[PDB]
């Protein structure tokens, strides 16, 4: 929710989707993966763009106290004079793209240039909801799919709660 | 020679095998749409229903 | 139309520029709606790893995906509730793709999944 | 693959092809054998040169 003081009159600004491979599956490249979403007469098609720098990618395999704290994580440099990565993940994630956050990676197959999902790996897909739809509202239906190049798709279908009572909510 | 006759029948064999291939694909495509629609219609059939709350008279 | 970078709305490509009204035009100001009529369909590119899809040569290759848009209001004059639709996509060489669906009993939302 | 640390961003540096004769075949000299390959608009023609020393054998 986008309101901390009173979550009752708030809307969803960020959405996180947990994705794994099926049992006995061949590796999937996430760069060739398209994400579809349908909300209030708007059909979205989101796509990840691979890059060495300024890419919506974060590694979090060592553990975290907050998942939604990776928005402040550095991805690139403003200029050449920067000592540390000072370009945040918020500034690159817009209305056309999604971010990839790594949770598990046993074989070290996931990179910003080559995000290849293997057996035993787990990723979180972050969507800027305030950019795409302009905030999701109470009692609305959301339907979509995660389509790979080769294989069977993952299904997204949920209805948003009647009243938002807490900051972070489980949808599906 | 046998070489001439072999080539003529070869062409015919290829064309016949294509026909039987077409039948199997066309039939599977027709049965695909029926099986998909039946599943979706039944799911809606079971879940949907109306309930009466209260009845008043004057 | 090319839409491979991603979009917030698919149905927003109707306002996309395809040509120029005059020779004095700075940008493409002829919209996609104006050229899509009752006899033709539009092609919108989603994926092309091989870069095989152009306006002059729309060649579909391995790993590529396209959206075909049909002006339903021009062809049939609007599809109605509880009606059966049957069709085919026929290539020059190969096996056809099958279209078969019935329109919902009541249209409750703006954008609906049919098949 | 040419990269050991991260094979994801690597390319093929060596290729190995297993070759046998067909059943009931006469002997074949590999010195008179030509190998053709086509990749990304490049048609190669490879040939083995026999030698006593400094031969790829
Ligand atoms: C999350 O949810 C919550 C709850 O649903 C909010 O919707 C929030 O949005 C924010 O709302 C606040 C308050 O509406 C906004 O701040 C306000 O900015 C205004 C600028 S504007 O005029 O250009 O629009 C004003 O400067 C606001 O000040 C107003 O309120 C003052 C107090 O009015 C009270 O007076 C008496 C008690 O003394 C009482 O009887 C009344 O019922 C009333 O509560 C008043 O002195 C001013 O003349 C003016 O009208 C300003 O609100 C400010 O005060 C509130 C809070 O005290 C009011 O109860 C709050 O602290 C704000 O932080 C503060 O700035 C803000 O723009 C929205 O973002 C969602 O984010
Ligand atoms: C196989 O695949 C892999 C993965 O895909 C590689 O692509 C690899 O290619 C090799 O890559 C390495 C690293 O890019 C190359 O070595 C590098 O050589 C450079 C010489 S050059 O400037 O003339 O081009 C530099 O000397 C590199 O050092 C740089 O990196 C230092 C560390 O930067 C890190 O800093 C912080 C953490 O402290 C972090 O936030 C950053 O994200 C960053 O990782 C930095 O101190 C230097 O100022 C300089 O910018 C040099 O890389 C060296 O370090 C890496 C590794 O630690 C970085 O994470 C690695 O051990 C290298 O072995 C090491 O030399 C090499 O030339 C390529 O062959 C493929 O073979
Ligand atoms: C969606 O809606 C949200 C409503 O819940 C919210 O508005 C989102 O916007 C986000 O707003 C938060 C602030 O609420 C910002 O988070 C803060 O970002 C700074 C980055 S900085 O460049 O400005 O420095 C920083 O990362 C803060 O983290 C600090 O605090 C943590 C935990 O205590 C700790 O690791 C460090 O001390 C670190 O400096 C972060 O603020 C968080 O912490 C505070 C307090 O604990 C500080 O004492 C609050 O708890 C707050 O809720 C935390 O978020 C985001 O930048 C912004 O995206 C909107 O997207
Ligand atoms: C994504 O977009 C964001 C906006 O939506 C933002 O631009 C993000 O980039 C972040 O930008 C902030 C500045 O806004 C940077 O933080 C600053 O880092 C510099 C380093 S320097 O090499 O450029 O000099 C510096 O440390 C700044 O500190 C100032 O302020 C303190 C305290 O007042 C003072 O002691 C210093 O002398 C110095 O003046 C720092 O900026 C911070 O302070 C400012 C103001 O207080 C300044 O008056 C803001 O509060 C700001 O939020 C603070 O971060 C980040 O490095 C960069 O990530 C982009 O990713
Ligand atoms: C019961 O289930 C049905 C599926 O088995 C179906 O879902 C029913 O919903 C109905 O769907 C039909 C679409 O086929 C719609 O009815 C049509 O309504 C429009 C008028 S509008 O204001 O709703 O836009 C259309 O003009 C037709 O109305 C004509 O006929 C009626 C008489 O019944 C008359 O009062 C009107 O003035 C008008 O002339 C109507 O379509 C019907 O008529 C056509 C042709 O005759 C038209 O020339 C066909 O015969 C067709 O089969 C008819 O349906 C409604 O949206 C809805 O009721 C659900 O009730
Ligand atoms: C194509 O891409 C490849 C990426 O996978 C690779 O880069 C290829 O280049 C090759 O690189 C390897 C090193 O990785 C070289 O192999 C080593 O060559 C020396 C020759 S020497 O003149 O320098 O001495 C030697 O043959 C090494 O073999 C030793 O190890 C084996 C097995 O343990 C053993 O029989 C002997 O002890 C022998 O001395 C060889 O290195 C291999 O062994 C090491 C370690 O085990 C050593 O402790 C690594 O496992 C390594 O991967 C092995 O290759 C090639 O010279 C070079 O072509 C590129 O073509
Ligand atoms: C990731 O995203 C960030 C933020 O969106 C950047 O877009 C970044 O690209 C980099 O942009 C900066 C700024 O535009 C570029 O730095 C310029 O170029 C030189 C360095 S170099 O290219 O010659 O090696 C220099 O640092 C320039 O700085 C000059 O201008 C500033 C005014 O801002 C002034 O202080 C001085 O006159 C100074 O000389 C800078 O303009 C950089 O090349 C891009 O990589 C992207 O990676
Ligand atoms: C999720 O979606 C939302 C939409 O709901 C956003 O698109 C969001 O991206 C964020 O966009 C805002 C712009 O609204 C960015 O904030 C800007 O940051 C720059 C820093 S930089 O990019 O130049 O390096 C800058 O600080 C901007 O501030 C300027 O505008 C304001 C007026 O609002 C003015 O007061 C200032 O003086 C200055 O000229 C600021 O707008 C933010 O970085 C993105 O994360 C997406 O995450
Ligand atoms: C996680 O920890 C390892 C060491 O176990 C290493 O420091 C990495 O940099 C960190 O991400
Ligand atoms: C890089 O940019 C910052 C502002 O983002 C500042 O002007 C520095 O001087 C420059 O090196």
């Amino acid at each position: 929710d986008n309101n901390r003081s009173n979550p009752e009159s708030g809307s969803l600004n960020w959405t996180a989707i947990y994705v794994t491979l099926n049992t006995g599956s061949s590796p999937v490249d996430l760069s060739n993966v398209s994400l579809s979403l349908e909300y209030q007469g708007q059909l979205a098609s989101l796509k990840y763009t691979p890059a060495t720098t300024n890419a919506s990618f974060a590694v979090d395999t060592n553990g975290t106290s907050n998942v939604f704290s990776v928005l402040n994580a550095g991805v690139g440099y403003k200029n050449s004079t920067a000592t540390f990565k000072n370009v945040e993940l918020k500034n690159v994630t817009k209305s056309t793209n999604f971010a990839i956050v790594v949770i598990r990676d046993p074989s070290n197959s996931l990179t910003s240039s080559h995000p290849v999902l293997t057996t035993g790996s787990e990723v979180v897909i972050l969507v800027n909801t305030s950019a795409v739809f302009g905030g999701m509202k109470q009692g609305q239906a959301v339907t979509g799919q995660i389509n790979p190049s080769v294989g069977s798709p993952g299904i997204i279908q949920f209805t948003t709660p009647s009243a938002f009572t807490e900051t972070v909510m489980e949808l599906q | 020679e046998t070489g001439i006759g072999t080539l003529i029948i070869f062409i015919a064999m290829v064309l016949v095998a294509a026909v039987a291939a077409t039948v199997l694909i066309n039939t599977a495509g027709s049965l695909q749409q029926r099986a998909t629609s039946t599943g979706s219609q039944t799911t809606n059939q079971v879940s949907t229903g109306l309930i009466v709350q209260s009845i008043y008279g004057m």
